[PDB]
C-alpha cells in the first residue's frame, strides 16, 4: 500500500452557487428563455386589426424583459393582454415553477461540502512526473 | 502447522485483531464520522454573489455614461435584406 | 470631509479585530491591517507587521486561496475608497472656479460612489480571509 | 447505572430567528440595499433628453429595492436599459440568499437535542480519554473483579492499570470528582443512588445509559439466630 | 450450505452462539434446506423469491453476481478468511516442488 500525507479540506469555490445543477440544464435553460421570449414576440406585433400595430407593448426586447421576469419571481407591469402568447406564457410559469422548486429543495448542503482532492492513487504519476518522491 | 490453524478456525486472530486495532479506535474520523451538525452560515459560503452584485453595478454606470456620451453628440432598412441573406 | 477624515482614519489604524494570538514567535491581541499588535502579556505594544506564509499541502495555483490572499494582505480596494474619495473632493472643490458650464459636479459624485462600491468589496474580502 | 456531569445545553433566545444567516452577512445585506438602490436612483435621473417623465427617485428607489427583495411586486419597473440591466442583477441577488433563508430555517426547526455520550458502557471499554471508578470495599468493585464478560473484564482491566486511583472511598467522594472532573472521570453507582442525585440540587448530573443487572437491598441477619424467619 | 461441505462442517464445529442457533436451525428443517450442487441452490434462491437464502464463497459470489440475468446480490460482509490450495497425498516427493 500506498502512504502519503493527509490533505487539506477544501472548501467550495466562487461560482459554487450553480452547482446543484447540472450544467447541461443550465444550458437548456438559456436556450429554453431564448426561444420563449421570441415565441411571443411573434405571437404579438402580428398586424393586430387607428391603432393596427401598437395594440400591445411587447417589443422583442419587452418580451425579453418579461421572460427572465416571471422567471425570478417577480412579475413586471405589463402582462400579455390577448390569447395565444398566454399559452405561451402559461406553460412558462408552469415551467418556472418546476425548476425553481426543484432547485430550492436542498440548496444549504451544497454550500457547505469540504470533500478532499486525492492527487494520485493507482500510483504511476509516480512513474510519470518528477515531483513527488517515494521510497 | 497444526497450531495457528486452531486459532483460524476459533477465532481467536479476529479477537486478537480486533483487540489491536478496532478496540483503540482513537483519532477523529472513525468515531465522528457519523455524527451531525446542523449548520451557521457564514460570509465565505456566500461571497461570488456579492461579487456578481458589485459588478453588475459597476457596468450597468459604465452603460449610461457612454450613452450619454453618445446622445451629446437597423441602418439602412434596405441592407437589413443583405443582414438576413448573409444571416440565413 | 467627514468621509475622508473617517476614512483615512480607518486606513491608518492598529486597531479593528480583538481576537486570541501570539505578538511575536522564534493572548489577546490589538489587531488590524498589517500590524497585528498585542497587549496584555509580557509586554504591551509591539506591533508584528504580518503577512501570509501557511504550512499547507503545497496548493500551487489554488486562486481562490491564493490571489484572494493576494489582494487580501495588500490593501488595494480599501486603499483605492481614499483616491476615490479626495478624487472627487478636488471636483466639489473645483465647482467654484471654471465654472458655468453645468457639467463638472456631476463628474463629482461618481467618484463618491465608486469609493464606496470600492469599500464594500474591500470589507467582503477582509471578512473572507480572517476565515480564510 | 454510570452518572456523568450533564453538559450544559443552549436556550433559544429572543431573536432566535435571525439565526440562519451570521452579523456579517446581515451587515453586508445592508449595505449592498443602499448600494443598489443608489446606483438604480443614478442611473435613472440622469439628464435623459423630458425630465420629469420617467418616475424614479431616491424614494421611490428605496422602496422598489425593497419590495424586490422581499417578494411583494413592486408598483413600476426600470424601463430604461441601465436601470433593467441593473434591476436583474438585484434579481438575481434575492433568489440565492432568500432561498438560502427559508432552506436552512427548515434545517433548524428540526433538531435541538445533543447527540448523547459515551452512552452503554461500551465507548467506556473502548476509549482511552474519560475515566472511571467504582466504590472502594464495594459489591461493584467486587463484581467487576469477578465477571467474565469481556467487556467488563477489559473495564476491570483498565480500573486495576490506574494511574491515579480511579477508585473512591465514600460516595459524596466520587460525586464531587465527578462535578470537578468536566467530562473526565465517570462514576459508577447504583441506579437509586443515581436517581436521588438526579432529584437534587444544583442537577448537574445525569443518568446515561440503561442498567446492567439485576440486584437487591434486603435485611441481613447472622447465620443461624432465631430473628430470621420472623424477619 | 452445500451438503459434503466445508461451510456445513464449519457450522458444525463453530462454537460462536450466533453460528450455534444458525446450525440449530440448519438441522432442525423441514424440507431439507440443504442442496447437492452449487446450481441446484442457485436456481432455489432464484425461484424461491426471497424466501431461501443461500451461504456461498465470495468468489462464486461475485461470479454469479457478474452473470446475466444478473437476479442475484451479496448482502453483508464476509465472515472468515480460508483459503484454496494444492493437495498432495502425504508424504509424496511432489509436495516440496509444487
Ligand atoms: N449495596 C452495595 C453498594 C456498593 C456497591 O454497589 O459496590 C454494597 O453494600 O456493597
Ligand atoms: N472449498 C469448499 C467449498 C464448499 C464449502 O465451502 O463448504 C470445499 O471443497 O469443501
Amino acid at each position: 500500500s500506498i502512504m502519503i500525507k493527509k490533505p487539506q479540506k477544501s472548501k467550495p469555490g466562487v461560482f459554487s452557487f450553480l452547482d446543484p445543477l447540472a450544467y447541461e440544464i443550465w444550458m437548456c435553460i438559456v436556450f429554453a428563455y431564448i426561444g420563449v421570449s421570441v415565441v411571443l414576440f411573434l405571437v404579438s406585433r402580428f398586424s393586430p386589426y387607428q391603432s393596427s400595430e401598437s395594440t400591445n407593448e411587447f417589443g422583442i426586447f419587452n418580451s425579453l424583459w418579461f421572460s427572465l421576469g416571471a422567471f425570478m419571481q417577480q412579475g413586471c407591469d405589463i402582462s400579455p393582454r390577448s390569447l395565444s402568447g398566454r399559452i405561451v406564457g402559461g406553460v412558462w410559469w408552469f415551467f418556472t415553477l418546476i425548476i425553481i422548486s426543484s432547485y430550492t429543495a436542498n440548496l444549504a448542503a451544497f454550500l457547505t461540502v469540504e470533500r478532499m482532492v486525492s492527487p494520485i492513487e493507482s500510483a504511476e504519476d509516480l512513474s510519470k512526473q518528477t515531483e513527488i518522491a517515494y521510497g | 502447522n497444526l497450531a495457528v490453524l486452531k486459532l483460524s478456525e476459533q477465532g481467536v486472530l479476529d479477537k486478537l485483531k480486533n483487540k489491536w486495532w478496532y478496540d483503540k479506535g482513537e483519532c477523529g474520523a472513525k468515531d465522528s464520522g457519523s455524527k451531525e451538525k446542523t449548520s451557521a452560515l457564514s460570509l465565505s459560503n456566500v461571497a461570488g454573489v456579492f461579487y456578481i452584485l458589485v459588478g453588475g453595478l459597476g457596468l450597468a454606470m459604465l452603460v449610461a455614461l457612454i450613452e450619454f456620451c453618445y446622445k451629446s453628440r437597423l441602418f439602412d432598412r434596405g441592407v437589413q435584406m443583405l443582414l438576413t441573406t448573409v444571416g440565413a | 470631509f467627514a468621509a475622508f477624515s473617517l476614512m483615512t482614519i480607518a486606513v491608518g489604524t492598529d486597531y479593528w479585530l480583538y481576537s486570541r494570538g501570539v505578538c511575536k514567535t522564534k493572548v489577546m491581541t490589538h489587531s488590524g491591517l498589517w500590524r497585528t499588535c498585542c497587549l496584555e502579556g509580557n509586554f504591551k505594544g509591539l506591533c508584528k507587521q504580518i503577512d501570509h506564509f501557511p504550512e499547507d499541502a503545497d496548493y500551487e495555483a489554488d486562486t481562490a486561496e491564493y490571489f484572494l490572499r493576494a489582494v487580501r494582505a495588500s490593501s488595494i480596494f480599501p486603499i483605492l475608497s481614499v483616491i476615490l474619495l479626495f478624487m472627487g473632493g478636488l471636483c466639489i472643490a473645483a465647482s467654484e472656479f471654471y465654472k458655468t458650464r453645468h457639467n463638472i459636479i456631476l463628474s463629482a459624485g461618481i467618484f463618491f460612489v465608486s469609493a464606496g462600491l470600492s469599500n464594500i468589496i474591500g470589507i467582503i474580502v477582509y471578512i473572507s480571509a480572517n476565515a480564510g | 447505572s454510570i452518572m456523568i456531569k450533564k453538559p450544559q445545553k443552549s436556550k433559544p433566545g429572543v431573536f432566535s430567528f435571525l439565526d440562519p444567516l451570521a452579523y456579517e452577512i446581515w451587515m453586508c445585506i445592508v449595505f449592498a440595499y443602499i448600494g443598489v438602490s443608489v446606483v438604480l436612483f443614478l442611473v435613472s435621473r440622469f439628464s435623459p433628453y423630458s425630465e420629469s417623465t420617467n418616475e424614479f427617485g431616491i424614494f421611490n428607489s428605496l422602496w422598489f429595492s425593497l419590495g424586490a427583495f422581499m417578494q411583494q411586486g413592486c408598483d413600476i419597473s426600470p424601463r430604461s436599459l441601465s436601470g433593467r440591466i441593473v434591476g436583474g442583477v438585484w434579481w438575481f441577488f434575492t433568489l440565492i440568499i432568500i432561498s438560502s433563508y427559508t432552506a436552512n430555517l427548515a434545517a433548524f426547526l428540526t433538531v435541538e437535542r445533543m447527540v448523547s455520550p459515551i452512552e452503554s458502557a461500551e465507548d467506556l471499554s473502548k476509549q482511552t480519554e474519560i475515566a472511571y471508578g467504582t466504590l472502594d470495599s464495594g459489591s461493584t468493585k467486587e463484581f467487576f473483579r469477578r465477571s467474565k464478560i469481556a467487556v467488563f473484564d477489559k473495564m476491570w482491566t483498565y480500573m486495576r492499570s490506574a494511574e491515579p486511583s480511579v477508585f473512591v472511598r465514600t460516595t459524596a467522594e466520587g460525586v464531587a470528582r465527578v462535578r470537578k472532573s468536566k467530562g473526565k472521570y465517570a462514576y459508577l453507582l447504583e441506579s437509586t443512588m443515581n436517581e436521588y442525585i438526579e432529584q437534587r440540587k444544583p442537577c448537574d448530573t445525569m443518568k446515561v445509559g440503561g442498567n446492567l443487572d439485576s440486584k437487591g437491598y434486603g435485611i441481613a441477619t447472622p447465620k443461624g439466630s432465631s430473628l430470621g424467619t420472623p424477619v
